[PDB]
């Protein structure tokens, strides 16, 4: 299970634009509208076989689950992670792409959401069990999902 | 005076961006790390 | 004492981004950054000011409290977007709250302590700026808050 209660507070809050008639399942051509208003950009084609899936007759309508279903099946394959990518791209102080294990338990004990011990330690464990005080960007997006 | 001011921009719009995207990061990661936790705690029923 | 604990606080969690060991001490190569990020505007000149205020022999490494010491020196000063309007008032033809992008180029690459070729690349990439024309300094003061 990927969702969480917050996570379908937003969804919901970006499908309400759409769900006018409190009828909650939306005809073909709003399923790539409401995905790319969220940012997930599915090409046409991509989309297709999405509409393939539920509509035979030229008039087929997606439920607000099967909705919610079809965002899942598209989750990791995303535009959105190469912003992530960017981010760590600006943040490296050296410019190769590799991070010390001191600087990510440091930045973590002290930043953002502010990670307790056990959090830090399983972020360290979650990266590579052969890990010799460095670690590489790209396994934090790995993490992220 | 302008100048400046748009060095302090520039810095400050990444970190903005970088910001919320390291936030955004960690917030998942948190789901993961709790949604581990309660995997781990289930199975000190058994090692009894 | 200059800063209350919320303020301490905020810049602390800054400042340890740049701070990657946690034991309170930066290097001067990003005390720049770190100062740019938290909403200040210093020119090149008044970093090197700040600095060799501090130690003029030194070892390029900043003590925390130092560098607290360093934002109570800039949060005297009253700073606000009314005369960053006005300062472009100064480079308009008309009164028409334009500025021309030749005289842009100029101020920014002739005139004070002036940006990089990086930095013109970086701040035009921003903007979207389209040929050598004019832009709207009101605009550009409500993206630059």
């Amino acid at each position: 299970d990927q969702l969480t209660e917050e996570q379908i507070a937003e969804f919901k809050e970006a499908f309400s634009l759409f769900d006018k008639d409190g009828d909650g399942t939306i005809t073909t051509k709003e399923l790539g509208t409401v995905m790319r208003s969220l940012g997930q950009n599915p090409t046409e084609a991509e989309l297709q076989d999405m509409i393939n899936e539920v509509d035979a007759d030229g008039n087929g309508t997606i439920d607000f689950p099967e909705f919610l279903t079809m965002m899942a099946r598209k989750m990791k394959d995303t535009d959105s992670e190469e912003e992530i990518r960017e981010a760590f791209r600006v943040f490296d102080k050296d410019g190769n792409g590799y991070i010390s294990a001191a600087e990510l338990r440091h930045v973590m004990t002290n930043l953002g959401e502010k990670l307790t011990d056990e959090e830090v330690d399983e972020m360290i464990r979650e990266a590579d069990i052969d890990g010799d005080g460095q670690v590489n960007y790209e396994e934090f997006v790995q993490m992220m999902t | 005076i302008i100048q400046k001011r748009v060095r302090g921009w520039l810095a400050r719009t990444h970190y903005k961006r970088t910001m919320k995207a390291i936030v955004y990061l960690q917030c998942c990661f948190r789901r993961m790390m709790a949604k581990r936790e309660l995997k781990k705690d289930y199975k000190d029923d058994d090692d009894k």
